[PDB]
Parts: structure tokens; C-alpha cells; sequence
RNA sequence: CCCGCCGGCCGCCCAGGGAAACCGGGAGGCUCCGGGCUCUGGGGGGAGUAUGGCCGCAAGGCUGAAACUUGAAGGCAUUG
RNA sequence: CCCACAGCCCCCGCCGCGGAGCCGAGGGCAAGCUGGUGCCAGCAGCCGCGGUAAUUCCAGCUCGGCGAGCGUCGCGCGGCGCUGCUGCAGUUGAAACGCCCGUAGUUGGCCCCCCGCCGCCACGAGGAAACGGGAGCGCUCCAGGCAGGCCCGUUGGAC
């Protein structure tokens, strides 16, 4: 056959299993104008991954502390954690974890750190500006608003030196 | 005993709303910070009046 | 015109003599005034709510005699909540009546931990059970980050009793709102009646109160 | 006919702790009840017991303190496995936190807990809390 | 107890089970075969038939109306069916011995609403959805 | 005569249980839901019918469907 | 630049087409104003609407949901503790054989300190990957892939 066929694929996201209700729909729009988001796709991705994240919390979490396994997964999740940003550096414990929550996600999103740089006027400014590749991380052009900075980038995030 | 009995206004020219994200702007706008007494509806009469 | 006590209770509320509404409950003294109570909320930090509107008929020899029942809560989301219900000719008068049956009848919410014991407890303290009619509810603890999984009706009591994780199962016709509230707040109120390893201390009685 | 002891022990105890009495008698006892109740003990839950010899069906008498909630057995014995534990700890325990599950070992009669210490498994015997 | 409860009795349960799990309606109604063989459609979303009557149904007691429908005969069957064109106006655009798709109702075979004993839906005529026709997004000219 | 024990037949009843009527020598000790064994049921009709099999002098008994149809049928209690 | 030849992606120069639909607005279930028709025409998964205001039909205005996707039909899982091992019910709602004996089958009080055997628990060997889980790596991100950096565990692909 086609070496096509051994591609693999998966989807990112999941909806409501109850659509219509006020309250979700209501904060669903507030965090949307609070961070100028497309639609409600990216919402649901960002539940996805923090319910992953919180899944293996749980999981570590019920075994005994002297677990090889749990020693060798939480230390990898808390690496990846520390090194993306979400979770505050002063915090080492995989308790912690648990509490996190998509605003923390949403936080490290290039819009929102370019944005608390005072490097943009608004998050749909962000967004614009992004689009037209007037932006630049370590040197590189990004033009994608969803990608994610990390901690050691933070500074290095500038104005393309070729833009005009 | 005829079907289609039952089946004339033009249609009123109007500026076309901003889509995309920039709908969610106003929408954000609308029902956040600018005004919609009596508490509040979505397009009942009393509201509706006024702006006419 | 002012609140002129009709109870001992009443009158030593009056009074600043007893300060804390603990106080009441830890000797399960009844409350027949609504002012007993508004006294240690001045700040109406009290919420409410109507959870449902009902019309019941009664047959007569000319036509029906129509009224109106009510089902009231209010909580101050820190370990308190309240439950009543009101009958009258009137929709409104029935809600007043029932908004001040939920007010006198009230019960402190016990919380605790799932595992690691952070700071303020965040869920119910142990698995509790409630019956009304024929509706059942299972209230057990979730970790942290939960939410609250559980029907809109049982989850609003929850939010007013001040939790934030739990799993929740309903068994019976759960349909009918009322048994339901009740059996919630009869689950509830049953918290603070189960004893527990931490609560073995044997503590002498003491001469106040 | 009488199969299985421990349960009318402990449905006796239970019934007897219920309107406040301070002591029982059980009548046939076991090796089995006496770990049990010897556990109880050490978990603060029973106090003191005492086993009366008559050559045929020991009896037992039991001192209360209250305290005791709820006790029951698992008829059939089936074989948890040491990494399965936590599932039955949720279903039959109300809470994480100081609710005890008997299980028989190769090692003897201990607690889930003691079990999850040593990574072994065995067969459920009963549970109180 | 009233189950049987043993460490060895595996089997009795699950013979109890397959004896037991046969009194359903739905279960019957999925596992038996007798509804596919008489089912027209035999397990098929839709299929295609040729109109032959048109006819009009009353309703039921607590309403009145006549509803509009035709008599269909479908290709690899031969037997007859009533199948009900809903839309407003819709049966001038279906003509005597006209080709035909026919779909469900919502529900999986039982009459749907104040029509009796109607279970099929027209959606297609000619190779032109009703629902399109009815629109006006097209026009039916070749017939 | 009265004070007990075993066994049996009954009445009222605190807890508890239940949709309730009521049970309480359990219909209790159960969503805080695991003593052992056996049988039966899964919306209402069609229908204990058709077709086969076994038994029976017969009358009939045991076993026992489907197509099709239908939105309620039922229980305990309240006011008229 | 790439490519067997050509596209495509990407990079460099000169001009520079800025385009949203599908469903719905009585309840379940988030979302209301005139004109027609008059139990007719039609809507309606269910409850129901329509016999002169039709908040439900047909139109206009307005509004809501998802969104380059939206809706309809059939099937499977879930909903369903309505197949119940966990975990249903059996006085009156559907349901304890008229009663006894009884074989297969299922279930069987207490007691021996250590030996053998069966089940049981733990560990281990042996045995394909792909899939799934999972360690590390900025295909600009991502779905992915096993890469890759210079001053690399013997660079890595562990389990
Ligand atoms: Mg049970
Ligand atoms: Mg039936
Ligand atoms: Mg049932
Ligand atoms: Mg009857
Ligand atoms: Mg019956």
C-alpha cells in the first residue's frame, strides 16, 4: 500500500456535552473579548490540554511517594511545566498542579506577552500586527498568534529587524 | 382547495456588520460596556422604541 | 418599628452578650426570629434564590381555588445554607414567606480534603447521603479543580454552601424539585452529626452557655 | 444453616452498638474474629475482649465505646491485586483518610494500608470505619 | 440472596444473562432479524422508487387537515409503500410516475405525528432536492 | 395459685423502613447498597392466539411467537 | 530553490479583487414587530399551534447558535442502576412453581504452627512490530516525524 496510510492523526479539542447554558456562555464570551480569540476552538484545545495535564497529575498523584515511576514522571511534567511557563518556578510539589487553570495557559500566548511588553496597544492590534510578520522571536519570524513563548525566550522577543 | 393559496416588502439596504473576530468585539461591546431601568431584555418593545 | 425581642435568645442577641452564631449551634437552640440571625449578616452578605414556582388547585363546589408555592435558598457561601418553603393566595407574599423560612432554618456546612491538605478545605469532609420522597443523592469528594459535577438545581445549593470540588449521583424521580433540595439538604445537614478519629478526643463539659 | 461467622458477629456488634449498650456476646468464635477483633483493637475501635472456653463453640464478649460506624464482611473472596487497591478503597470507603480494609496475605491479616507498604496483594476480608 | 453469589458459578450467571437479556423490545427489535426482513429499506438510509398514486390522508381526531402523499413501489423490492412530501406547495412539483428517493422519519419505523401510519419522507425528485426546489435555488424544467 | 424455660397460634406498638396504604415473631439490620440455594419479570395491546412437540378416552393441560398497532395503561393517597 | 521531467511549499523583485453560510426565535433549549390566511393551506423528534392578535403556518424587521462549515436520514456507544458482577425488581404497580421427595449442579460449623499437592499473591525468563502510553528534540506553531548539533552519552531513538 501507500506509505500514506501509516500516517497518523488524532483530533485536539472536545465540546460541551450540555451547548446551551448561561453561565458557560457568558464567561466563554468574557475570556474571548478579554483575549481577542477567533472562535470557540480554542477554548475547548485549552481544556483538552489542561485536562491531559491534570489526568497525569492524578495519576502520579494516587501512587506512593518512593514510586520510581512516579518520581521519574513528575519530575519530567514539573520540567515541562517550569520550561513553558504555566506553572510559577517557586513551585515543586505536583499538589500544585492540580489548580492550574486555562488563564494560565492563555497568559503565554505571544498576543499576551508582547502585549505586557507595552510592545502592542491591544490584543487585536497583537493580532494584527502578527499577521503583517512585523515580529520576530530569537531572530525568527512567527506569524502564528497561538504560538506559545517560552520563559527563556521571553526576552528575546523583539520587532523584526526587516520589518518596516 | 388550492395548494400555494397562501404561498410583498423590498428589502432595506443596511452596512454590512464587521465578521469575524471584529463581531465578538461589539457583541463584547454591546451586552459589557455600552447601555441595552426595568432591568433589561434583548429587543423587547420599550428598547426597540427608543432607538427608533 | 424596631426589632423588640420576643424570646430569651432574642433579647440576648439584643444584647452583644453572645457574639458568634457557633454559639447557637453548638447547643442546638431553636431560632423563631428572623432578626436573630440578619444581626450577625448585617451586610446582607446572605444570598437567594427561587428555585421553583408551583400552582396547586383545590376542587370546590364552584370552580377551583387556585395557590402558589415557593422554594427558597440562601447561603453565604462559607459554610452556611438555608432551605424553605411558602404558600399563599399571592406570588409574591409566597415567596416573602418562604425567602423567611429559608432564613430561620439554616445549618453549618462541614469541609475538608482530598489528600494533600492545602490551606482551606475545598470539598465535603466525607461521603454523605440524603432521602426525600423517593429521590436519593450520593455526595463524594473530588480532588482539586474539579468543579462541581452535578444537576443545575443541586449544583446552585452547592456554590451557596461554599464548595468548589465534588461528584455527585441522584437516584429516584429526581424531577421533582423539591425532594430533591431536600434530600441535598438533608445530606448536608447530616455533615456535622457523624463522627470521625479526629473528633475521638474526650473533652470535659464546660459550665458556659 | 450457619455459614458464615463473622458476619453475624459483626451484624450483632453493629446492631448492639447501635442503642448504646456496652457489652455483646458472640457465640461461635474463630481464629478469623479474633484477628479482626484484635485489629479493631489496635485502631481504637472496640476496646477489650474476652474468649470463654466450653470445649464446643467458644463464646466471646465484647466491651463498646461507641465510636464504631459501620462493619460488614465480602463473601467471596476475591483476589485483589496490590496495584488494584485504590480502586475498592473509593468504592467502599467513605473517605481516603481513615477508613481501614482487611485483606488475607501469605504474610497474614493486615490493613490496606500496611499491604500498599509492602507492594503485596491478597484476598479481601472485610472493612470498618 | 435471591442472585447467586459463589466464587464458581460464572456460568449460571451468564446463561442467566443471554435467557434474560432477550425480553427487551429494543434488543429484540436489533438481534432478532425478523424487523430487517420485513423492513422495506433493509437496513439502507434511503432508496429510490418510482411514484405511482398520489393520494391525500386525513389526520387524527384532535386535528384536521389532509395531508398530501403518493404511493411508491421501490426498484429492488417491488413492494408498495406511503411515503409523505411535507413541504408546503410540494406536491405540484411531483409528477405521476416520476423517479423518487424516499428517507426515514425521525423515529426508526413508527408513524410520526398526527399521520397515520405513515413511516417514509420524500427528499429527492428527479434528482433535485425538495427542500432546494422549495427554495427556488432551482428549477425543475427538464420535467 | 405465681415465677420461670422450650415449642406453637394471635393482638397492639417505640425505633427503623416504605410511593403510601402499612410491616415491626419484618415488608427492619441495605445507594453506609455482598450469609447460602431455587424460580419469575422488563410500557400497553395483538395473545396465552398461530404454528410445531409431549401428555390425555375426551373436555383440555404443559411449552409457547411474529407481523401489526398504540401514548399512555397502572399503584397508594387528597379535595369535590 | 526543488523535481527523473514538471508542478507545490519556501525565498527574491514590479503591479496589488478584502468575499459567510446553515439552522432557529412557545417549552425542553440560548434567542420578539407589522401584513396575510382562517382547523383550509401548513408546522410539529414529544407536549402541542392553526375555528379573526396565530408569541408555533407563509412573508418583512430584529435577534441567537456554530462557523468555512451547517443541517437531514440510518447504524453503534452513552444517556440506562430500563439487563443490574460492582448494581434492579418480585404484599397491593409486571413478576414466588399448589405441596412434598429427589439426582446432576451450587453451597457447606469448629479444631492440629510448620510435611506434599491445587488454587492465590509477588518476582522473573521467554516471546514482532505498528497502535496506545510515555523520555528528549521550536517541522515558524499544530496535526506530525525521529530527528539533530557542533566543542555531541560510543549524539539519540530509553522504558
Ligand atoms: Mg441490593
Ligand atoms: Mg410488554
Ligand atoms: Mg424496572
Ligand atoms: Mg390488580
Ligand atoms: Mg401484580
Amino acid at each position: 500500500p501507500r506509505i500514506s496510510r501509516h500516517r497518523n492523526s488524532s483530533k485536539t479539542y472536545s465540546t460541551p456535552k450540555k451547548p446551551f447554558t448561561k453561565p458557560r456562555l457568558d464567561a466563554e464570551l468574557k475570556l474571548c473579548g478579554e483575549y481577542g480569540l477567533k472562535c470557540k476552538r480554542e477554548i475547548y484545545r485549552a481544556r483538552y490540554m489542561l485536562a491531559k495535564i491534570r489526568r497525569t497529575a492524578r495519576n502520579l498523584l494516587t501512587l506512593d511517594e518512593n514510586d520510581i515511576k512516579r518520581r521519574f514522571e513528575g519530575a519530567a511534567l514539573l520540567r515541562r511545566l517550569h520550561m513553558l511557563g504555566i506553572l510559577d518556578e517557586e513551585k515543586d510539589q505536583l499538589d500544585y498542579v492540580l489548580g492550574l487553570r486555562i488563564e494560565d495557559i492563555f497568559k503565554r500566548r505571544l498576543q499576551s506577552v508582547i502585549v505586557e511588553s507595552k510592545l502592542a496597544k491591544s490584543v487585536h492590534h497583537a493580532r494584527n500586527m502578527i499577521k503583517a510578520r512585523h515580529i520576530s522571536v530569537g531572530g525568527q519570524i512567527v506569524n502564528i498568534p497561538s504560538y506559545m513563548v517560552r520563559i527563556s525566550n521571553t526576552s528575546r522577543v523583539a520587532i523584526a529587524d526587516t520589518s518596516s | 382547495t388550492s395548494a400555494g393559496k397562501v404561498r410583498k416588502k423590498e428589502k432595506k439596504e443596511k452596512p454590512r456588520p464587521p465578521r469575524g473576530r471584529a463581531y465578538k468585539r461589539l457583541l463584547y461591546n454591546k451586552n459589557f460596556v455600552d447601555d441595552t431601568h426595568n432591568g433589561r431584555r434583548l429587543g423587547p418593545n420599550n428598547l426597540l422604541i427608543r432607538q427608533k | 418599628e424596631e426589632w423588640h425581642p420576643s424570646t430569651k435568645l432574642g433579647r440576648l442577641v439584643k444584647a452583644g452578650k453572645i457574639e458568634s452564631l457557633y454559639d447557637i449551634f453548638k447547643y442546638s437552640l431553636p431560632i423563631k426570629e428572623t432578626e436573630i440571625i440578619d444581626y450577625f449578616f448585617p451586610k446582607s452578605e446572605l444570598a437567594e434564590e427561587v428555585c421553583n414556582i408551583m400552582s396547586v388547585q383545590k376542587q370546590t363546589t364552584a370552580g377551583q381555588r387556585t395557590r402558589f408555592r415557593a422554594h427558597v435558598i440562601v447561603g453565604n457561601r462559607d459554610g452556611f445554607i438555608g432551605y424553605g418553603a411558602g404558600v399563599s393566595k399571592e406570588v409574591a407574599n409566597a415567596i416573602k414567606k418562604a425567602a423567611k423560612n429559608a432564613r430561620l432554618n439554616i445549618v453549618p456546612v462541614r469541609r475538608g480534603f482530598w489528600g494533600g491538605k492545602l490551606g482551606d478545605p475545598h470539598t465535603v469532609s466525607s461521603k454523605l447521603s440524603g432521602k426525600c420522597g423517593s429521590v436519593r443523592v450520593r455526595l463524594i469528594p473530588a480532588p482539586r479543580g474539579a468543579g462541581i459535577v452535578a444537576s443545575p438545581t443541586v449544583a446552585k445549593v452547592l456554590e451557596f454552601a461554599g464548595v468548589s470540588d465534588v461528584f455527585t449521583r441522584q437516584s429516584g424521580h429526581s424531577r421533582t424539585l423539591m425532594n430533591s433540595v431536600g434530600a441535598v439538604y438533608n445530606a448536608l445537614k447530616s455533615s456535622y452529626s457523624i463522627l470521625t478519629p479526629d473528633l475521638w478526643k474526650k473533652e470535659q463539659l464546660d459550665h458556659v452557655q | 444453616v450457619r455459614i458464615n461467622v463473622l458476619r453475624d458477629a459483626l451484624k450483632s456488634i453493629c446492631n448492639a452498638q447501635r442503642i448504646g449498650k456496652k457489652q455483646v456476646i458472640v457465640r461461635p468464635s474463630s481464629k478469623v474474629i479474633i484477628e479482626f477483633l484484635q485489629l479493631m483493637q489496635k485502631n481504637g475501635y472496640i476496646s477489650d475482649f474476652a474468649v470463654v472456653d466450653n470445649h464446643r463453640s467458644n463464646r466471646i464478649v465484647v466491651n463498646l465505646i461507641g465510636r464504631l460506624n459501620k462493619a460488614g464482611v465480602i463473601s467471596p473472596r476475591f483476589d485483589i491485586p496490590a496495584n488494584d487497591i485504590e480502586k475498592w478503597v473509593v468504592n467502599l470507603l467513605p473517605s481516603r483518610l481513615f477508613g481501614h480494609i482487611i485483606l488475607t496475605t501469605s504474610q497474614g491479616i493486615m490493613d490496606h494500608i500496611e499491604a500498599q507498604h509492602r507492594q503485596i496483594g491478597g484476598k479481601v476480608i472485610g472493612y470498618f470505619y | 440472596m435471591s442472585k447467586t453469589s459463589g466464587l464458581y458459578t460464572a456460568r449460571k450467571l451468564r446463561t442467566v444473562r443471554r435467557v434474560n437479556r432477550w425480553a427487551d423490545k429494543k434488543y429484540r427489535k436489533a438481534h432478532l432479524g425478523t424487523w430487517l426482513k420485513a423492513n422495506p429499506l433493509e437496513g439502507a438510509c434511503m432508496a429510490r422508487g418510482i411514484v405511482t398514486q398520489k393520494i391525500g390522508i386525513s389526520a387524527k381526531q384532535p386535528n384536521s387537515a389532509v395531508r398530501k402523499a403518493v404511493r411508491v413501489q421501490l426498484t429492488k423490492n417491488s413492494k408498495k409503500i406511503t411515503a409523505f412530501v411535507p413541504r408546503d406547495g410540494s406536491i405540484t412539483y411531483i409528477d405521476n410516475n416520476d423517479e423518487v428517493l424516499v428517507a426515514g422519519f425521525g423515529r426508526a419505523g413508527r408513524a410520526v405525528g398526527d399521520i397515520p401510519g405513515c413511516r417514509f419522507k420524500v427528499i429527492k425528485v428527479a434528482g433535485i432536492g425538495l427542500l432546494a426546489l422549495f427554495l427556488r435555488k432551482r428549477e425543475k424544467r427538464a420535467r
